[PDB]
């Protein structure tokens, strides 16, 4: 979708997070938009003073190569958990032999 | 570019307390640890040379330890009269290139401010020009909130504020505002009121004066 | 107990004589739903009436 989500001089609209203390688990969305200390230096916030920030927008661009280019991946996420299943494939139900 | 990390930029201890400042350093110094005493309207001064000696007219409740990368300021009894900008540096060579800072505070009670509105003189209007003259001293802290009401109106642009640091004296704040005004926006006028809100009483301090007098 | 982000929830309901100590007993529990989640819980607190 470089036609249509990706804007002319970098899409810098959305944001994502880069590095953090913990890893987080399945099912589960950062939406804390605030920014974090790295390392064992404080820095407080705002960039400066030598810190890793996870600070970092997407680079959209539609004239650059396929490596940046915005895919639109819709992840199909199927699982089978301990509930009875009732979202099954398209096969026809036979007879009970 | 060395750039000096420092770990807080804005701090606050009052009367009785000790605070710690650990400046982690990019650079390895060793021994030459060094800090500024700079007095708002005065020249800066030198506060410690190499870690173990003060300088002359420092008191003996300034120290300090540490060495390389890591060293904290020891500051215990803070008085009124030790506002100073803390700076990471060293004394060794050229270039010096400084950090951001920390900011020291003496924190007190609360106290009623005072409002004095007074008008411009005829002769700015000849050449036309108009400043509202009102003034806010002792108050604390210093996030204090200044309306303007122009004939009754809320006014919010044209508001040029200034602000000063903290008083060595008696640790007060002052604060003023001028509002900038033509000759044809002066005229058109005549009752101006600065209100100031605080928290030592119910009742604000509002004042007005007519422009006829 | 929460196990990557799934919940589960194991409920038994069985009478008893009880007046204020822990029942030395033995009981056999069984899943009734199944929730997931997928968020981190860490503290808890205990609703009474």
């Amino acid at each position: 979708s470089n036609n249509l989500d990706s804007k002319v001089g970098g899409n810098y609209n959305y944001l994502y997070r880069l590095f953090r203390k913990s890893n987080l688990k399945p099912f589960e969305r950062d939406i804390s938009t605030e920014i974090y200390q790295a390392g064992s230096t404080p820095c407080n916030g705002v960039e400066g003073f030598n810190c890793y920030f996870p600070l970092q927008s997407y680079g959209f661009q539609p004239t650059n190569g396929v490596g940046y280019q915005p895919y639109r991946v819709v992840v199909l996420s199927f699982e089978l958990l301990h509930a009875p299943a009732t979202v099954c494939g398209p096969k026809k139900s036979t007879n009970l032999v | 570019d060395i750039v000096m990390t420092q770990s807080h930029k804005f701090m606050s201890t009052s009367v009785g307390h000790r605070v710690s400042i650990t400046c982690k350093a990019s650079q390895d110094v060793g021994n030459d640890v060094a800090w500024y005493q700079q007095k708002p309207g005065q020249s800066p001064k030198l506060l410690i040379y190499w870690a173990s000696t003060r300088h002359t007219g420092v008191p003996d409740r300034f120290t300090g330890s540490g060495s390389g990368t890591d060293f904290t300021l020891t500051i215990s009894n803070v008085q009124s009269e030790d506002l100073a900008d803390y700076f990471c540096q060293q004394y060794n060579r050229y270039p010096y290139t400084f950090g951001g800072g920390t900011k020291l505070e003496i924190k007190r009670a609360d106290a009623a401010p005072t409002v004095s509105i007074f008008p411009p003189s005829s002769e700015q209007l000849t050449s036309g020009g108009a400043s509202v003259v009102c003034f806010l001293n002792n108050f604390y802290p210093k996030d204090i909130n200044v309306k303007w009401k122009i004939d009754g109106s809320e006014r919010q642009n044209g508001v040029l504020n200034s602000w000063t640091d903290q008083d060595s004296k008696d640790s007060t704040y002052s604060m003023s505002s001028t509002l900038t005004l033509t000759k044809d926006e002066y005229e058109r006028h005549n009752s101006y009121t600065c209100e100031a809100t605080h928290k030592t009483s119910t009742s604000p301090i509002v004042k007005s004066f007519n422009r006829n007098e | 107990k929460n196990i990557d982000g799934y919940f589960k929830i194991y409920s038994k309901h069985t009478p008893i004589n009880l007046v204020r100590d822990l029942p030395q007993g033995f009981s056999a529990l069984e899943p009734l739903v199944d929730l997931p989640i997928g968020i981190n819980i860490t503290r808890f607190q205990t609703l009474l009436a």
